[PDB]
């Protein structure tokens, strides 16, 4: 008979939005990087940012039409830029590579444009991981009110696993 | 097409011919393969075989 409670009720840390955090520390390509978080740019309620992930299939399947198991993919990219106007507007906060542990079956070039820059001595990115990170970023900006703009987001974020709202 | 010659030879039915039981397309050996089975038969050989290619004679 006890009730379930939130961490909407609680008190959450976001300074990893305001900071990087990366274990490649090549930190090249230096465009007009991802550019890190003060809190000037805090992130607010009904905002808009724009996202962009990138995808690599990992998985052998079979014919699974006739009249081993069917294909589903992985994450391999993702940018996440500031979609609102400024100083900053479209310039990225993310532009990270995946910290990737096994083989990954198809570089999808076609698809995702990949050096394959999952490398981690030849990162040429923050080659970053998810683990508690940067799903813990874009969960936050799902948390906090910051729209996800974009094309094609729903089976990407199928692909996440992340169920952003209507 | 692939039902097509499903009919052409679910039909065929004779006894030197051994009967069609089913094909498929798989991806198992690596690459894509339409596999079809027929009914085994213990020791296949041809006359040639029977004869010539194998002992005896």
């Amino acid at each position: 008979r006890k009730p379930f409670f939130s961490v909407d009720t609680y008190s959450i840390n976001y300074d990893i939005l305001f900071r990087d955090y990366f274990a490649n520390g090549i930190r090249d390509t230096a465009r007009r990087e991802y550019k890190l978080l003060t809190h000037d740019e805090a992130p607010k309620s009904g905002t808009l940012v724009a996202i962009d992930a990138e995808f690599v299939s990992l998985q052998s399947e079979l014919c699974e039409i006739d009249h081993i198991r069917p294909k589903r993919t992985a994450l391999a990219r993702i940018s996440i830029i500031r979609g609102e106007e400024g100083e900053l507007y479209g310039v990225p906060f993310v532009d990270d590579y995946v910290v990737n542990t096994n083989h990954i079956e198809d570089y999808l070039t076609r698809y995702s444009g990949i050096l394959p820059g999952d490398l981690d001595p030849e990162k040429s990115t923050k080659r970053l991981v998810r683990r508690n990170v940067v799903y813990r970023k874009v969960w936050l900006l799902m948390q906090l009110g910051c729209v996800f703009v974009g094309h094609g987001l729903n089976n990407d974020f199928k692909h996440i696993n992340i169920n952003v709202p209507r | 097409k692939i039902s097509k010659i499903y009919q052409i030879w679910s039909k065929i039915n004779c006894t030197n011919l051994i009967k069609f039981r089913d094909i498929f397309q798989t991806t198992k050996f690596g690459n894509l393969s339409i596999c079809l089975v027929f009914d085994y038969y213990p020791n296949s050989l041809s006359l040639y075989d029977y004869h010539f290619v194998n002992f005896p004679k």
